């Protein structure tokens, strides 16, 4: 739900660096989970053991990519003395894509999580920056 | 008014024109046998309407004007050449036995739509039934290879799983030094040329692969060359004979209508014949195509519709 | 191996047909003879000696509606004016500033 | 096939491009004029 | 605007009504003729513009592309005449028709008074140009440069509508008239970023910007002899147009956006001439050329001074008819030699020296000799460039150098050495192509007489 | 030429879109027909619209 | 909103629940369906007699009427399948894939 | 001198089962070319 | 069938569309979606095969499913308000489930799987009936009530259809599997404002519908169900492939063709509502139809792929039926852009 959002976004960007650490892990636990969830149910791949070895590596690695992601973006804005500044989420987005490469491990992965969540990072930011709406109300 | 939907809804069946006569007949023979006579006896006596045995030309005799076109734009194949050299390099047998058995399919689809649209039986040569014998023998003289039985097989399932096979089939049995010394008399000199091997493989086929599997499904009358001489007793085994195994007992007018509505549409009867397969016997590249194509449209009357050709002299054609 | 290692029925490439060959004086744009003078014809006709004359006088006797002479006449007849009388030529503002109204700083 | 110009399906077709058009002029007359006597123009 | 719309239409049912063996002749004379009434339009006032109507207007800017679109047609029918020898009637007609809708578009597309229409036929040019390139390709490889031709301007275009309609949602018009009389200053906003991003990158990627330029080449190479000529002559300039009418919107904000597009294209100028030096292919090189000069074209747009801006329409007229005559010189070498590689047929002055003579003042004219245009719009950009900083000069002057050497190098190639033995069926040149070749080049050196015609609005 | 024009521009567009595109594209067409598989989906999808959008 | 409405609208998720299962035995699909439509037959009539709208009690009969025919279609259609298989299992319809 | 067209090699890339064929779905086939697939009386022993 | 048969089953399924389009009361909307599956399932199966009996047997489960999900709906709405009138739903459970039945109805993702097999299991005919007039009765209620919707859920199901249908499109070789995934895009851009405006849903699900209705003719008239067999059609009638590359053009929203109209008018509409990112996103996934509409056409008219020898006889032979509005619809799909204003008909 939209529980962990709030939980996540009520901390201020530049203090509560296990706080933001742990909302984060949460979010990217519960991605996991749902992906884990939709894989699970569409393939099927030997057995229960098998199927739930599955799901807890899927978890896992995007409990770390959420976990890397926050920890990176809150020291950055920390010692930087910038907040709001989209630079920040880029460094800790392709912190977390890095260590989405390192668990895949292989160099041309990590190098595009980088890339495309770097700009995912600082696109979020900048849009929560200026106040653009992804499912906007109807206003006419 | 075209036969339909509509002309079903509203007169047309076709149960009521069947008169115990429609009796659709097949008569099959080895090369240089008196079938074609005997054929064409039967359909005298009876009251039917013959069939000519389909050629290389067959459809270029329904079509437009009943002379035959060029080879090139009809059939790129010639018997004479099978005959002089049944292993030629350029595919030309196999090429020969698909537009043979299209030619009969379209035959057997025009026979059907005459029977069930007029009530009047129709006799027939080889139909599309017995005529994988020449592809059998062809295989097994090595003038083909195996993929061409493969396409062959194919393409005949998916286009005779369509029809209703004949209410009675006609064997006339001619021994293989006999139709030799036929083949000798004939004085074809094109035809001199068949071994003895490629008959005896036809004949093992039509015994082994057509007699029995015809049998459980129709009714068989195998005739020898003297006793089919005369016609009187092979009519009076006609009408002796009453089919009551087959599928044609089993229809009804709802069959009928769909049977005539599939008989009709040409296009439909020969749609499977050109299935995407590609064996280099029959396919064709694309700039021959192309330009075959643009010389058959330059045809006299083939550019348009049959009746909006003024070249042929149709007129009106601002108004039609 | 029976296969004729022949992939399909294909036509052979054909070989290119020269247009001098059958018809000497060939202009390079029909291969009748006719039709190839005719439209070597209207070409050279239609485009030197219409468009590429006619044209080009048009353009250069265009009337001068960008108004080149005009402000020469103009700026003549100002520095005239401006030295007869005294005044500094050019004006360092282009609009006399009575009539803007600076928003007062009180800073 | 080997068919005459069909009269009875010519004339229909005609018949009706005629009425349509006449009726469309008659319309739009009808509408200029009725327009004009509520705006008051003529 | 009608008196040239209406009779471009009419080409079409005359194309299709026409004899069998009559359709080259009528449709070159009725399009010379479309040309002689397209030259009335040149002449222009000092002062806003020619607004016909509320759909349409003209401007000095306008004036000279619209004049070009309508004089470039008959040379492609020219050009197409040969190889389309042995095609079927039908086919022939839609070429032609291909051709007339490609014109039409353009013509509707340079008047546009409002942003919209601009944009439905902007897009609506990469429709013929398609069809040309993917149906009347020599090679196999003209499915996958049409699939890069269309898909790149595509995804560069895409955001560009709805940059649009924001504009439109926000301002409340998109007539160009209001809008340059309305405009207002633009914050330094991330938001206002995007927006200038996604109005410029669609005539960025059309220009194409280095880095962007990939479809160029392939397009080029793929397409046939008139594709070839409209892509490098018109279709090009649409995107210079584009940025040259919607940049009115983007002040403030382009004087520190413009640097990565500036950076771009001053180091793509140097790559893609030092590129065309090591070419085995003709129409390789005349596309890389063409990026170069579309690079510096993009510089001169960037800039944003009345200088950049009359330099840049002078070079894009000057280039569009450049490129023209080189992309017809190698087709009539590939027409005789079939093989599209410089290194295969040598020393063509021998056998042909008019021929050659035409390649020596094409040559000459892509090298920026003056007086000619090219170098009129190459010299005004290099000023306002050393005026924006003294520090380009040096790019500049080694775009210049390697500019002369490449083109002269693909002149001694072609036409100086020792003839290839093996090669025995060059005949000599036809009276068409000569005529072409005139065609194309005695524009260019009447206009070098009246330069006032080709600078734009600014002037 | 080659490194800069042929190779890493080539890579960075339009070979990386039809590699990501396509491996999409196995990835969602990629389905046996078994309704068992779908229908379970189906489970998992209403009971996320329930708990997640409000 | 009392604990009868509750439990039939639990078993009404468990019935669902139910059919989107699919261990095999298509029949037991239908079963599922069924099932649901009587959930919806209890809990509409129990809604529609608290609070005495007269005119309603129609409704529980058309919806009966119009699920029984549903299911008589859809065991004819089990029917043909299995004349076609020769069992009525879910993963013989594998042919028409994604 | 001639116009490219694709061939036989060319032509076979689209009459798989599917575009793109992976290790999973090479075992899959076309359909048949119509919509057909093959379809692939008791006794009583009335004693005393 | 008999054609009496077929002609009443067809009026009853046209009736079922009506009764629910044109009644207030609930009940009457849900009774006539069962008269339309009821009467659905023999026109699936008019052509007896085990493949249509498959796809009649998943249409006929995902469409009772989501009827007893839809009449669920219809009694927590009566349960939490004593209402039986079509309206505000008033429960904001019971519009979940009311939406989540008619996206099943729709074939919208997450429950868009059994559309290609169904397409694939039935005729060209059954094809066409199924996804230009199924569509009719669902979108009408989802109009009916697009103030109660939440956009949210809306919007996510709009966005993953478009992607699935994209992504889906680029793998296929089978021409009715194509036309479903374009089915699912189309239903995920119709789907995309409802929110904020039902003119824009009408006005695209008529222009989609004129588009479907030509191809489908085409290839009902060029027997071909899959792309080789269609890469023969220009060998005996180039006419009917050259209209058909141009109906490809317009249904990838190619301006100035007819599909360019719903993509533009739904772009400028939710660009009024301050929605950007959506459209932005929605095109860019728009290109992917775009490019198998290009291989399409490609592999269609703009090349010509090698033939085979019994076409000799095809070539003699003309249509015995010629489908009437086939030349309207191809000119309704491919040259209405600039009669765009007349939208305003609230058509
Ligand atoms: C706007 C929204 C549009 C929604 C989408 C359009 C729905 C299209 C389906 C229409 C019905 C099927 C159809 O017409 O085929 C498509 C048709 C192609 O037909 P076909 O594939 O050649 O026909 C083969 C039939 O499937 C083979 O059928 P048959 O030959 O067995 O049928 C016999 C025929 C003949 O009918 C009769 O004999 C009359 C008998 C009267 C019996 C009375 C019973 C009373 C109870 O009856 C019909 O064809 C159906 C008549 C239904 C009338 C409904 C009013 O093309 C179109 O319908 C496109 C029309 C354009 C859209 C609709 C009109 C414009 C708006
Ligand atoms: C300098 C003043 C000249 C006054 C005389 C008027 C000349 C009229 C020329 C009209 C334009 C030429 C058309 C181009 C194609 C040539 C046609 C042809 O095939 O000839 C066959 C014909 C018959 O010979 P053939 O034996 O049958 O053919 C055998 C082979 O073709 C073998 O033939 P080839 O080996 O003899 O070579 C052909 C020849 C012809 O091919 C060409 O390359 C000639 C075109 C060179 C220009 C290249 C573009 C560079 C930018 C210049 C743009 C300015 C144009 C001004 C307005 C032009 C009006 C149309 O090429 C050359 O001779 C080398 C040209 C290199 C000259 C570099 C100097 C250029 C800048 C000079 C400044 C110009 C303005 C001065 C401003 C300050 C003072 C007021 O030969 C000729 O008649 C040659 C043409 C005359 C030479 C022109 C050289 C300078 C004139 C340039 C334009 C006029 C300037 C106006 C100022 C007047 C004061
Ligand atoms: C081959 C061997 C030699 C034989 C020839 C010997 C003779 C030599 C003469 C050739 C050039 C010598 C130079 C002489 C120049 C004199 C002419 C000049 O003065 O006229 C120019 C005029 O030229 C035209 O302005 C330019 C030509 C028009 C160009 C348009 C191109 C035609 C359309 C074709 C399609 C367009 C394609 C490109 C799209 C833009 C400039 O005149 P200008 O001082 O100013 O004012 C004119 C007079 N006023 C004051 C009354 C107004
Ligand atoms: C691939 C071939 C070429 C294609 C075309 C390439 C051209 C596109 C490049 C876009 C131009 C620049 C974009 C934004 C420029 C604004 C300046 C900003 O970036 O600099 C600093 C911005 O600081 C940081 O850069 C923040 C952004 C960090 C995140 C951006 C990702 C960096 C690399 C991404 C490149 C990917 C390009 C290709 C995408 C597929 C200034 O600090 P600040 O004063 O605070 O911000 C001023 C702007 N305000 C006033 C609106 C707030
Ligand atoms: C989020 C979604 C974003 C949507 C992006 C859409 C990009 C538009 C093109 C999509 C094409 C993807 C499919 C694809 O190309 O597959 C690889 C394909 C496989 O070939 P097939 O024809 O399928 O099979 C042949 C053997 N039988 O390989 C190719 O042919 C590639 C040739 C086409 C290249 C096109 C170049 C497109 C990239 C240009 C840059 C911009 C792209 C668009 C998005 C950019 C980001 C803003
Ligand atoms: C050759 C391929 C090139 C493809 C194009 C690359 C650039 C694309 C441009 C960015 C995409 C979005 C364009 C924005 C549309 C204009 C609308 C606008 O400007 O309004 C902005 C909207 O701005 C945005 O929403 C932008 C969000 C971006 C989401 C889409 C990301 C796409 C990729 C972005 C990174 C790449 C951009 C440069 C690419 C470089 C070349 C490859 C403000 O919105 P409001 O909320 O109403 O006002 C704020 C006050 N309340
Ligand atoms: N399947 C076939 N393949 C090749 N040729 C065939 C085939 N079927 C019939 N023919 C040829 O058709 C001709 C007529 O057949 P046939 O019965 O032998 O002579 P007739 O019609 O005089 O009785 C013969 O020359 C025969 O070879």
């Amino acid at each position: 739900a939209k529980t962990l959002l709030h939980k996540y976004s009520d901390i201020p960007e530049g203090t509560e660096c296990h706080r933001k650490a742990y909302a984060s892990t949460s979010i990217g636990g519960a991605t996991g989970l749902i992906v884990s969830a939709y894989s699970i149910a569409l393939k099927p791949p030997a057995s229960f053991l098998e199927g739930v070895a599955r799901t807890g590596r899927y978890t896992f690695t995007s409990a770390a990519i959420g976990a890397i992601f926050g920890l990176t973006s809150c020291i950055s804005a920390q010692v930087r003395e910038k907040p709001d500044d989209p630079l920040n989420y880029f460094i800790g987005g392709c912190a977390g894509g890095l260590t989405l490469g390192a668990r895949t491990r292989s160099y041309g992965i990590g190098a595009a999580a980088c890339a495309y969540m770097g700009l995912t990072a600082a696109l979020v930011k900048m849009g929560q920056l200026e106040g653009w709406q992804v499912f906007a109300e109807p206003k006419v | 008014l075209q036969y339909g939907p509509l002309a079903f809804v509203l007169g047309e069946r076709t149960t009521r024109k069947l008169t115990e006569t429609s009796k659709v007949i097949t008569v099959d023979g080895n090369i240089c046998s008196g079938k074609g006579r005997l054929a064409r006896e039967i359909a005298e006596k009876l009251g039917l309407r013959h069939f000519p045995e389909a050629g290389i030309h067959y459809a270029d005799s329904t079509t437009g004007d009943g002379k035959p076109l060029d080879v090139q734009l009809s059939g790129n194949c010639s018997l004479e050449k099978f005959y002089d050299d049944p292993k030629s390099n350029d595919g030309n047998s196999y090429r020969l036995q698909s537009w043979l058995y299209a030619s009969r399919l379209l035959q057997y689809a025009d026979a059907l739509e005459h029977l069930l649209s007029t009530g009047q039986g129709v006799v027939l040569e080889r139909s599309i039934y017995s005529d994988f014998v020449f592809l059998e023998a062809m295989y097994r003289q090595g003038f083909i290879r195996k993929q061409c039985v493969e396409h062959y097989n194919e393409v005949k399932k998916v286009t005779a799983c369509e029809y209703l096979p004949p209410h009675v089939v006609v064997y006339v049995d001619v021994p293989v030094p006999e139709i030799q010394s036929r083949i000798q008399k004939k004085g074809n000199p094109h035809e001199m040329k068949i071994t003895a091997a490629y008959l005896q493989d036809i004949e093992n086929a039509y015994k082994k692969t057509f007699l029995p599997e015809m049998s459980e499904k129709c009714e068989v009358l195998q005739y020898s060359a003297r006793e089919a001489e005369d016609a009187e007793k092979v009519v009076e085994d006609i009408e002796y004979l009453k089919c009551d195994k087959g599928p044609w007992p089993d229809q009804d007018d709802r069959t009928f209508h769909r049977l005539r509505m599939l008989v009709q549409n040409k296009l439909e009867v020969l749609n499977y014949t050109t299935i995407p397969v590609y064996l280099p016997e029959i396919t064709i590249g694309a700039h021959q195509s192309d330009r075959v194509f643009q010389k058959f449209t330059e045809l006299p009357g083939r550019k348009y519709s049959p009746g909006y050709n003024e070249d042929v002299g149709d007129k009106w054609i601002w108004l039609k | 191996p029976p296969e004729p290692t022949i992939r399909l029925q294909e036509d052979p490439d054909p070989e290119d047909e020269n247009l001098y060959e059958k018809n000497p004086d060939s202009h390079g744009y029909d291969k009748d003879p006719i039709v190839d003078l005719w439209n070597m014809r209207v070409v050279f006709f239609f485009g030197f000696s219409i468009v590429l004359v006619l044209g080009s006088t048009f353009v250069a006797y265009l009337p001068d509606y960008r108004m080149q002479e005009w402000a020469r006449r103009e700026a003549e007849r100002l520095v005239k004016y401006r030295e007869a009388n005294g005044l500094p030529l050019m004006e360092s503002n282009c609009f006399d500033p009575n009539k803007i109204q600076l928003p007062e700083d009180e800073d | 096939p080997h068919g005459s110009p069909d009269w009875l399906k010519v004339g229909l077709t005609l018949g009706t491009s005629v009425f349509l058009w006449i009726y469309l002029i008659k319309q739009h007359k009808e509408d200029v004029l009725e327009y004009k006597r509520r705006n008051g123009l003529e | 605007m009608l008196k040239i719309i209406i009779p471009t239409t009419m080409l079409l049912p005359m194309t299709w009504m026409s004899k069998h063996n009559m359709i080259w002749i009528n449709a070159t004379v009725h399009s010379l003729l479309i040309s002689l009434i397209s030259l009335s339009l040149l002449n222009q006032l000092g002062e806003n513009s020619l607004n016909f109507s509320l759909t349409f207007f003209s401007d000095s800017l306008s004036a000279p592309l619209l004049v070009l679109t309508t004089w470039l047609l008959p040379l492609m029918l020219m050009a197409s005449q040969s190889h389309l020898s042995k095609e079927t009637t039908t086919r022939k007609k839609l070429y032609i028709t291909m051709l007339i809708l490609l014109q039409l578009f353009l013509i509707m597309t340079f008047t546009a008074t409002e942003l919209i229409l601009f944009y439905i036929l902007f897009e609506a040019t990469l429709v013929p140009t398609l069809i040309i390139i993917t149906r009347w390709g020599n090679q196999t490889e003209r499915l996958n440069a049409g699939l890069y031709f269309l898909f790149y301007t595509l995804a560069g275009s895409l955001p560009l509508l709805v940059a649009l309609v924001y504009i439109q949602n926000t301002t409340g018009s998109l007539n160009f008239l209001i809008i340059h009389y309305w405009s207002h200053p633009l914050s330094n906003s991330w938001s206002n970023i995007f927006m200038w991003l996604a109005c410029i990158m669609a005539f960025m990627v059309k220009m194409p910007l280095y880095g962007l330029h990939l479809w160029l080449p392939k397009a080029h190479v793929e397409a046939p002899i008139a594709g070839s000529m409209v892509l490098a002559a018109v279709l090009l300039k649409l995107g210079g147009y584009g940025m040259m009418r919607i940049t009115t919107i983007l002040n403030p904000l382009t004087n520190y956006m413009a640097y990565p597009f500036l950076m771009l294209s001053m180091w793509g100028m140097i790559m893609t001439s030092s590129i065309c030096l090591r070419q085995t292919d003709l129409k390789s090189l005349i596309a890389y050329s063409s990026v170069s000069h579309m690079a510096l074209v993009i510089v001169a747009i960037m800039i944003q001074t009345p200088w950049s801006f009359m330099g840049a329409t002078a070079l894009m007229i000057a280039h569009g008819l450049t490129s023209s005559m080189l992309f017809c010189l190698a087709n009539t070498n590939y027409e005789r030699v079939h093989s599209r590689t410089m290194i295969l047929a040598r020393g063509l002055q021998t056998l042909l020296p008019l021929m050659a003579t035409w390649w020596l003042v094409a040559s000459l004219t892509n090298l920026a000799l003056p007086p000619s245009i090219n170098l009129i719009g190459e010299l005004f950009i290099i000023t306002a460039s050393f005026s924006w900083s003294n520090i380009t000069i040096i790019l500049m002057g080694m775009n210049m150098m390697i500019t002369a050497l490449y083109s002269l190098y693909m002149l001694i190639t072609t036409q100086r050495g020792k003839y290839t033995h093996h090669i025995n069926n060059i005949k000599p040149s036809f009276t068409r192509e000569n005529a072409l070749m005139a065609l194309h080049i005695l524009p260019l050196l009447l206009l070098t007489l009246n330069p006032k015609m080709i600078l734009g609005p600014l002037y | 030429s080659s490194l800069l024009d042929l190779i890493w521009l080539e890579t960075i567009l339009p070979k990386t879109t039809s590699f990501i595109q396509m491996k999409m594209s196995i990835m969602v067409s990629n389905q046996k027909g078994l309704i068992k598989l779908y229908f379970l989906s189906f489970l998992i999808t209403i009971m996320i619209s329930m708990t997640l959008f409000n | 909103m009392p604990l009868v409405y509750m439990n039939i609208i639990m078993a009404f998720a468990i019935a669902l629940a139910g059919l989107l299962m699919y261990r095999s035995h298509l029949m037991s699909s239908l079963l599922c369906l069924e099932g649901m439509m009587l959930s919806l037959f209890i809990m509409s009539t129990l809604i529609i007699l608290n609070t005495h709208f007269t005119l309603a009690n129609m409704m529980p009969i058309i919806l009966l009427v119009f699920a029984a025919c549903e299911a008589a279609l859809g065991l004819s259609l089990l029917v043909m399948v299995s004349n076609t298989y020769g069992t009525d299992y879910v993963q013989n319809l594998n042919l028409l894939q994604c | 001198a001639r116009q490219w067209q694709p061939d036989v090699e060319w032509a076979e890339q689209f009459g798989g089962a599917v575009m793109y064929p992976t290790k999973e779905t090479a075992h899959w086939k076309p359909p048949p070319w119509n919509d057909v697939d093959p379809p692939k009386n008791l006794t009583l022993n009335f004693g005393p | 069938m008999n054609p009496i048969i077929y002609t009443t089953l067809i009026m009853t399924v046209m009736s079922g569309t009506m009764l629910v389009m044109i009644s207030s009361h609930w009940l009457l909307i849900w009774i006539g979606f069962e008269m339309n599956l009821l009467a659905m399932i023999p026109v699936l199966m008019k052509n007896f095969n085990p493949r249509a009996t498959e796809a009649a047997t998943k249409y006929f489960l995902t469409q009772a499913t989501a009827s007893m999900m839809l009449m669920m709906a219809i009694i927590i709405n009566l349960l939490y308000s004593g209402q039986w009138t079509i309206t505000k739903m008033f429960n904001p459970v019971a519009m979940t489930m009311m939406t989540m039945a008619l996206a099943m109805k729709l074939g919208l993702s997450p429950f868009h799987f059994w559309v290609p097999e169904v397409t694939q299991g039935i005729s060209l005919q059954a094809g066409l009936l199924l996804l230009t007039w199924q569509k009719l009765a669902p979108l009408s209620v989802l109009c009916q009530i697009s103030q109660s919707i939440n956009p949210n859920l809306m919007l996510t199901m709009a966005m993953l259809s478009i992607l699935i249908g994209g992504w889906g499109g680029l793998n296929q070789t089978q021409l009715r599997k194509i036309m479903a995934y374009s089915s699912i895009a189309h239903m995920g851009w119709m789907t995309a404002v409802l929110p904020y405006n039902t003119t824009m849903t009408i006005l695209n699900l008529l222009i989609y519908i004129t588009m479907t209705l030509a191809m489908f003719m085409l290839l009902i008239h060029s027997s071909a169900t899959t792309t080789l067999s269609l890469s023969h059609t220009w060998n005996k009638m180039p006419v009917i492939t050259s209209l058909m590359m141009v109906t490809l053009l317009s249904m990838g929203g190619l301006p100035p063709l007819s599909g360019f109209m719903p993509k533009w008018m739904i772009i400028q509409e939710m660009t009024k509502n301050e929605s950007i990112i959506m459209p932005t996103l929605m095109a860019m996934t728009a290109l992917l139809n775009l490019y198998f509409y290009m291989r399409l056409a490609y592999s269609s008219s703009l090349t010509m792929f090698p033939s085979t020898n019994n076409m000799k006889m095809k070539w003699q032979f003309e249509h015995t039926k010629q489908m009437k509005l086939l030349p309207t619809m191809i000119v309704l799909s491919t040259l209405v852009l600039p009669m765009t204003p007349a939208l305003s008909s609230l058509n």
